[PDB]
């Protein structure tokens, strides 16, 4: 199953995603909570705009502005660390927020049934006095 | 215009779990009393449960006006979700609508036009036609 | 009377040429936990030995 | 008549009514200025008694008066809320978009307990928006009027159900009061007690009848003879004073450990101190009247008294027994009854002056908490009210509430009747109220006390129906917010003119005859079974001894728009309905001629509307002109009268004030001297008055269309005037400013040949689509280019143009000459937005001819839009050769019932043509009961039928018999009503004759350019990708559901499957659609759409695993 | 409190501002609310800007950073299913027929080039890069080409002489 879009498919199979495959499908941890620079608009350095993580605003330019047209293309800047392509890939990559602690899915928990109580043949009440400590 | 910004409501939710996965990061690295580290996870717990479906567990997290923060299960669920949005239909390009009025010398195959509508429909065929003469 | 936004970014329109490219190396990086990662940097371009991946 | 500008219609009217119409903006002026405290209002209220008369700014802050600390060691007082002038007049206001403000000066007074000084200062409590004359409000320039809504009254509410399956007739009693909690007495499934309060979830009586520290012996003697006081009594399970006391408690608290000497204070807290639980004046005086208890002293103790309380649990537990009247020991018996809300005796109405003490209080408690809170911070011996007092919240709940409320509106001012109805509305439920999708029917329905006290004929037709109603027209607010209406009272048959003002419950009282009832013409009847309405809602036919009360006159249930209808009383109700919101949807044509025919209420609607500019003293003209007048009065002194000579309304239309007097003219005290926009002469004019035939003619009028003559068109009969603003602003930015210029790149100066040296367009200049009218230009920065675009550059020698031309374009279907260039700038020193250092605004105005679509009304709701302008030559000529003008459709008059037009028809023909009835057998016997002046009449002279009393068959039919000639011998219409028509196409006479008449119709604001609307390329949305719709951009129709569902059921895969990716979201195939049509090559496939990316994108951030197989 | 304040200047808005415009920003807010209820009625920026002893441009742009977002997920229409996020021209995207007249200036320009000869029609398109997206100068031409700098700019000029007939370049003088 390949997710290229070639508007064949004739099936689609939804699934629980593991966390291998959420630090699978992502483009780096971002770790910081700042969106966008106060003065120079610009996206801030890994955190929830970053173009190193997602993709560049501008098309097929790198962040310093080094590289700036198409023949460089699919490298990545050694400066500004943001590789080349063109605008609309930040409407496609994902990325992923690392934890310190772990979590459980509240789709699991305050479901009726709770699934990980069923699973586990726990209360409801035994979770939200487990996992809100 | 005027530099007036507009945000996306997610990026508080991600903006919270961001800060308070870098403090649960800290205080570990730190080394504090386990009342304030198990505290910290059960507000990263909250955080992220909200940041999936917010007023799921607990009160709602608002924000200005006390108006609750669309949260990432709410662009699924209810009537402004995508399922039923995108259920609901989609506006149109070369569309357009005016008032009616009758037709009776028309042929029942036939429909009358404005002109000054006419050519705002079939403006790329006028293009091609008048460009090819 | 209709409010406009842009989203802060230049969109160009050009050809995506999959043929006319600057030639480039490849760099593996390997991190703490044995990750390996390979970063495309240019050809002429001076490689970092560290890379955050 | 007793209006001295009026033109002389002559009515049908034989009921002389005494009173007249009163000053239809009392609800908005005497509203507004009980809340000034105006000197105008103080003595008016001085008049009817009421010996402390209170404004409701003093009410407030007598409330509030005074604030203490918590240790009691300070107080604050407030006293004498004051106002100095306005700060602009009302065009300076409504130019430079300033509120029509005026501040408020407030004599506050601090006061130390510790050792006691007065601290007296005078504190700017803020700039208050004053009303208008004409009862509205300006704010930000614009004009906004605040609507009267309609609530419950706080009272005591005795509603019953019986249920469904045990039949059990249980019996509930909501006390609400004003600003309090809701305590209850309910009755359970099963013979107990439903107390439980403000949902406690579980309360009898005797909890709280101990926590009232009463006995079980103390319960018996104050409920005592019923099933329900034993099964209590037995039912209790909590017996022992204080343990109830500490039981209502830990049910109050739960989550803390009690007190037994708070519970018996924080039940006087919460329900009969007056400090957080107070119910209103109007609501004591209810609960005054519905108990009878405090019948000899005035209104007070706005919180509650346990007299009270015991005495509606026993009316509660009466009802639910069944009794006829209950007297409490103490207070004499009133009528053990249930309570229906719809009844207009427990529906108050809070108008403007309620809504703006409101928010004035919530304004000052939320002052206040910042007053108590800082008292104990501060340091005594440094504080001055001046440091306490923070007026921002209550200056923000000001502005909080007169914009951006619901209740605050936009002026609907497309022509005065529509600004006279938009006061006067009653909105049922809202904002401190029922939601519009949580009420159902019952609200909508009409109550039987509405007959006078709201019109049941107007109200939107959409889903509101019935949640709108506007006033009646005789009404008049009560100072309790009560709905009153006059009543000519009858005694011993005799009707006198003490008209008396009566509320629901006196109408409740007594039984109300009608005023079509035969009088001897000395107070008496002539019959002596009667017409009545008797009190429960009903009709009945009465001994002519018993009623005490008469109708004022006819109409006394209509509205004011409703009123303008003529022959209102063949009409039916649904088209009524549409006839009344017709109405008020007219637009002020270029020569506003007056109706042949009216009703008596089109004069005093227009000067009362104020949208005429009235001779306010009685003088003499001194100068005439087209902008002013210069009246000089009887002493000495002169004053101008300066005309809005195309003023923008607020929807478009013109506001032109032509004047009607000239040069040696002496006018008198409230006359007419300068008609507005809809008026003729003084009186109302929504339209002309047309020749009209009701033939069906060759399928153009087909299911109501209506085909015109050409002679509208061409003699400008039918020409409104929309004046449009355009507005652009320049603003600063980070790469640099904005400026407004001439210069504006890549551009010639064929397109720049109209605006001026400085950008803006000249004044006169004609536009079109697309052209400029503010060049306008901004730093766009400096951009590497595309190679191609360098390569022109460099062949033609033009450089980067770096700034971004952004102008001001004019945009679609818009046009017409320029006639005022508003421009302000931040240099000029004006107050500007944040930024922005010029305002340009351009008044664009079009004179839009009448055009095929055009959406035509008659006065009866007989609508539709024009199908097509005939010329005058094929159009259906009468036989002396005047063409008519309009055809409507034959069909559309029966099976909707509004024949109302067609008698409006005939009787327009008959006021076109004149009369002379003979006279040689004097009156005609279907002429006797028809007023003189009338057997004769010159043509092109205008009557008026009023609503309920005015022109019949008979007399109609016998007037249509002598109906003069033209100027030959010609006869035109015969003595049906018909007459004889050649076809103007063919040439042949139309085989039967057909009505013809002059119809009075109007031209409504519902006009083609205003909708017609296409879009092949525009704009696009911004999270989504999908086209911007709305006629505010170029715009696409939303391809809903159904149609989704119709093209599925047509099996058309194809075409569904291009509406919903390539001219929707596929963002790469629109491009392709667009190369593959104007290269005239085949239309590639359509790719994958944007919207479901988005949905896979979302859910794989969901931690959901979305693979999509393919194999 | 440090602490506190800290973080009340760090995590408190959307947008990211260091700890010392915040600091006055919080200044001019208490100076604002300060003049506007001592004063009566609302400052002026110059007199604002003379009691925070600074210029009033420096205050604009300080009140410009104090603008805190708004979101996009509030009903902000009438209708309560309307989002305020919908009715925002993208004036950013694709303008499509732009994209397709650059297309078609493309090869327009292609047939004027062939319209030349073929020294002609490498030099332009080596030198402003057309045909790869490098724009190399005369000298690297001349370097393709075996012959001076020089005669690369005779052949520029002659080429730009040829292009600057309107009787050729009417139709590239439609396109702009
Ligand atoms: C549904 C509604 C208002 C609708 C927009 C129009 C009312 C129905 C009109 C009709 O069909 O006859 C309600 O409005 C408010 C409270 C609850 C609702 O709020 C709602 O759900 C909707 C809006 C609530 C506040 C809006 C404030 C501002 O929005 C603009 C400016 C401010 O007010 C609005 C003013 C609308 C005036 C209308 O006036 C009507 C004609 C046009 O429909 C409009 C010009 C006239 O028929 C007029 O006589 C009737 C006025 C309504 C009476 C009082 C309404 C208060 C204008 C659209
Ligand atoms: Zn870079």
């Amino acid at each position: 199953g390949a997710m290229l879009d070639v508007n064949f498919f004739d099936e689609l199979r939804i699934g629980l995603a593991t966390a291998e495959d959420i630090r699978q499908w992502s483009y780096g941890e971002v770790k910081k909570p700042e969106t966008i620079n106060y003065r120079t608009l610009k996206p801030e350095k890994d955190g929830l705009f970053c173009e190193k993580i997602f993709g560049p605003t501008r098309d097929w330019e790198c962040y310093c502005g080094k590289y700036k047209r198409v023949r460089f293309k699919g490298i990545i800047c050694e400066r500004c660390g943001v590789e080349v392509t063109r605008a609309k890939v930040r409407r496609e990559r994902m990325g992923h927020i690392e934890l310190a602690a772990p979590v459980t899915h509240i789709w699991y928990f305050k479901g009726v049934p709770s699934r990980l109580g069923y699973l586990l043949d726990l209360a409801p009440k035994d979770l939200e006095k487990i996992i809100y400590f | 215009d005027g530099g007036r910004f507009a945000t996306s409501d997610l990026n508080d939710l991600y903006r919270r779990v961001i800060n308070r996965n870098n403090r649960l990061k800290r205080l570990i690295d730190l080394g504090a009393p386990e009342i304030i580290v198990n505290n910290e996870k059960r507000m990263l717990q909250e955080s992220v449960d909200a940041l999936f479906d917010n007023g799921r567990r607990g009160r709602p997290v608002t924000g200005p006006g006390n108006r609750p923060l669309k949260s990432l299960s709410d662009l699924l669920k209810g009537k402004q979700g995508r399922f039923r949005q995108n259920l609901l239909g989609k506006r149109v390009d070369y569309s357009g609508r005016s008032v009616i009025v009758v037709g009776p010398q028309l042929k029942l195959h036939q429909c009358g036009l404005p002109k000054l509508m006419a050519l705002e429909l079939f403006k790329p065929f006028v293009m091609k036609r008048l460009v090819d003469l | 009377r209709v409010l406009r936004g842009s989203r802060l970014g230049a969109v160009s329109y050009e050809t995506d040429r999959n043929h006319d490219l600057a030639p480039r190396q490849i760099a593996r990086y390997r991190t703490d936990n044995g990750e390996e990662f390979e970063v495309p940097f240019a050809d002429d371009a001076e490689i970092p030995g560290t890379w955050l991946c | 008549n007793s209006v001295p500008g009026a033109p002389n219609r002559v009515s049908f009217a034989k009921l002389r009514e005494p009173l007249e119409v009163p000053g239809l903006l009392d609800v908005q002026t005497d509203s507004f200025e009980w809340l000034i405290g105006s000197p105008r209002w103080r003595e008016s209220a001085a008049e009817r008694g009421d010996v402390n008369p209170v404004g409701g700014l003093e009410e407030v802050l007598y409330e509030l008066s005074p604030i203490e600390d918590f240790s009691g060691s300070m107080s604050l007082s407030f006293s004498d809320p004051r106002f100095d002038d306005v700060k602009a007049p009302v065009d300076e206001c409504k130019d430079k978009d300033m509120t029509y403000a005026a501040p408020l000066f407030v004599t506050a007074e601090f006061i130390n307990n510790n050792t006691g000084e007065i601290k007296s200062q005078t504190v700017f409590m803020g700039d208050f928006p004053m009303m208008t004359e004409k009862g509205t409000f300006i704010i930000n320039g614009t004009e906004r009027v605040v609507v009267s809504q309609l609530v419950r009254s706080p009272g005591v509410y005795f509603d019953e159900t019986i249920d469904k399956s045990t039949d059990k007739t249980l019996h509930s009693v909501k006390v609400i009061p004003s600003r309090g909690a809701w305590l209850e007495f309910d009755v359970d499934k099963r013979d107990t007690v439903g107390v439980r309060i403000d949902r406690k979830r579980r309360q009898p009586v005797t909890v709280l009848l101990k926590a009232l520290g009463w006995t079980s012996e103390q319960i018996v003697e104050r409920f005592g003879f019923s099933e329900i006081m034993r099964s209590t009594l037995e039912k209790d399970n909590t017996v022992g004073t204080d343990e109830a006391l500490l039981d209502i408690y830990r049910k109050l608290r739960p989550g803390e450990p009690p007190t037994k000497e708070s519970a018996q204070t924080l039940l006087e807290n919460l329900f009969f101190k007056e400090k957080r639980y107070d119910l209103a004046r109007v609501g004591r005086y209810k609960v005054n009247k519905k108990l009878g208890l405090h019948v000899g002293e005035p209104i007070t103790s706005s919180t509650l008294t346990e007299e009270d309380v015991v005495a509606t649990i026993e009316y509660l537990v009466r009802l639910h027994e069944g009794q006829t009247t209950m007297t409490v020991p103490g207070g004499v018996e009133v009528p053990v009854e249930t309570d229906d809300i719809d009844h207009f005796g427990n529906r108050r109405l809070r108008t403007v002056g309620e809504l703006i003490q409101n928010q004035i209080r919530v304004g000052m408690s939320r002052m206040e908490r910042v007053v108590r809170e800082r008292m104990t911070t501060q340091d005594v011996e440094a504080i001055t009210p001046q440091t306490l007092i923070n007026i921002r919240p209550v200056v923000a709940a000001i502005k909080e509430f007169f914009g951006t409320s619901q209740l605050s509106q936009f002026m609907d001012q497309n022509n005065p009747l529509s600004g006279l109805t938009h006061k006067r509305r009653l909105l049922a439920l809202g904002p401190g109220g029922l939601s519009r999708e949580r009420a159902g029917l019952e609200v909508r329905d009409v109550h039987p006390s509405h007959y006078g006290r709201m019109c049941p004929i107007e109200t939107p037709e959409g889903p509101n129906i019935g949640l709108i109603g506007s006033l009646s027209v005789y009404a008049r607010v009560n100072p309790f917010g009560f709905i009153e209406t006059p009543y000519r009272k009858v005694v011993d048959g005799v009707v006198s003119d003490e008209i008396v003002y009566l509320t629901a419950d006196e109408e409740d009282r007594h039984v109300v005859a009608q005023a079509n009832s035969p009088i001897d013409a000395d107070g008496r009847f002539v019959e002596p079974r009667v017409l009545v309405r008797r009190k429960a809602g009903e009709v009945e036919y009465v001994p002519s001894s018993e009623v005490d009360y008469m109708d004022v006159s006819p109409r006394q249930m209509v509205s004011v728009a409703t009123a303008m209808i003529p022959f209102l009383e063949h009409d039916d109700a649904n088209r009524a309905l549409m006839g009344a919101n017709m109405q008020r949807q007219a637009v002020p044509l270029v020569r506003s001629e007056a109706p042949l025919v009216g009703t008596g209420m089109e004069l005093r609607a227009a000067i009362d509307a104020g949208d005429v500019v009235v001779a306010e003293e009685s003088g003499v003209i001194e100068e005439v002109s087209a902008d002013y007048i210069t009246v000089m009065h009887d002493n000495g002194t002169r004053r101008t009268y300066r005309m809005r000579k195309f003023a923008r309304s607020n929807h478009g239309t013109c506001a032109n004030q032509c004047p009607i007097v000239d040069a040696g003219d002496r006018v008198e005290a409230g006359q007419v001297i300068a008609d507005g926009p809809c008026t003729d002469d003084g009186e109302m004019a929504l339209g002309k008055n047309l020749l009209v035939a009701i033939m069906p003619w060759e399928g153009h009028n087909y299911e109501d269309a209506i085909i015109l003559s050409n002679r509208l068109v061409e003699e400008d009969v039918l020409t409104s005037i929309h004046i449009e603003e355009h507005e652009i602003d320049a603003r600063d930015t980070k790469l640099g400013a904005e400026e407004i210029t001439r210069d504006i790149p890549n551009i010639s100066d064929e397109v720049l040949a109209d605006l001026d040296e400085r950008g803006i367009v000249r004044i006169g200049a004609e536009v079109r689509d697309g052209d400029i009218l503010v060049g306008k230009v901004t730093p766009k920065g400096e951009t590497e280019l595309t190679p191609e675009e360098r390569l022109l550059r460099a062949i033609f020698g033009e450089k980067a143009r770096e700034v971004r031309d952004t102008s001001l374009k004019v945009p679609h279907g818009e046009s017409g000459k320029v006639i005022g260039i508003r421009v302000f700038s931040r240099e000029d020193e004006d107050e500007l937005p944040a930024g922005v250092n010029e305002l340009v605004r351009v008044y664009v105005a079009q004179k839009r001819k009448i055009s095929d679509g055009d959406k035509l009304a008659g006065r009866h709701g007989n609508k539709g839009v024009i199908g097509k302008i005939l010329p005058v030559e094929d159009m259906p000529f009468l036989a002396d050769g005047t063409p008519v003008d309009i055809i409507l459709n034959t069909h559309g008059v029966p099976r909707r019932m509004n024949i109302g037009q067609i008698l409006e028809t005939h009787l327009g023909w008959c006021a076109h043509s004149g009369w002379k009835v003979d006279a040689a057998k004097g009156v005609p016997d279907w002429a006797a009961r028809l007023p003189d002046e009338l057997l004769e009449a010159q043509p092109n002279a205008i009557v008026s039928t009023p609503v309920f009393d005015g022109a019949q068959e008979a007399e109609l039919q016998g007037l249509l018999s002598c109906t003069l000639p033209n100027r030959d011998g010609d006869v035109l219409v015969d003595a049906d009503g018909k007459a004889m028509l050649f076809d103007g196409r063919s040439g042949e006479p139309f085989p039967y004759p057909v009505t013809v008449g002059y119809m009075y119709i109007m031209k409504l604001h519902h006009l083609v350019d205003d909708k017609i609307h296409a879009r092949s390329t525009g704009p696009y949305s911004m999270i989504t990708q999908q086209p911007l719709g709305g006629k505010a951009q170029f715009g696409g129709q939303r391809f809903g559901e159904m149609e989704c569902w119709a093209m599925q059921a047509y099996g058309a895969a194809y075409t569904l499957q291009e509406l919903l990716t390539i001219k929707s979201d596929d963002t790469v195939g629109r491009v392709k659609v667009y190369e593959a049509i104007v290269k005239g090559e085949n239309i590639p496939e359509p790719g994958i759409p944007e919207s479901f990316k988005v949905l896979l994108k979302e859910l794989q951030s969901l931690c959901l695993n979305v693979e999509v197989l393919s194999s | 409190r440090q602490a506190i304040t800290r973080a009340m200047a760090d995590q408190a808005r959307t947008i990211r501002i260091p700890v010392h415009m915040v600091e006055v920003i919080n200044k001019l807010g208490r100076i604002q609310r300060e003049l506007l209820q001592d004063l009566g009625r609302e400052p002026t920026p110059e007199e604002l800007a003379k009691e925070m002893d600074i210029t009033p441009e420096k205050v604009l742009e300080i009140q410009q950073y104090a603008r805190e977002p708004i979101s996009l997920d509030q009903t902000i229409g009438d209708e309560g299913d309307s989002q305020l996020g919908d009715f925002i021209e993208d004036s950013e995207a694709v303008v499509a027929v732009d994209a397709v007249s650059f297309t078609l200036l493309q090869d327009q320009l292609q047939s004027v080039l062939d319209t030349l000869s073929e020294r002609e029609a490498g030099v332009v398109r080596l030198r402003f890069g057309l045909t790869d997206g490098q724009p190399r100068t005369l000298d690297e031409i001349g370097q393709v080409y075996g012959v001076t700098r020089e005669r690369i700019r005779q052949i520029e000029s002659k080429t730009m002489s040829k292009l600057r007939h309107p009787s050729r370049s009417q139709v590239l003088r439609d396109y702009l």
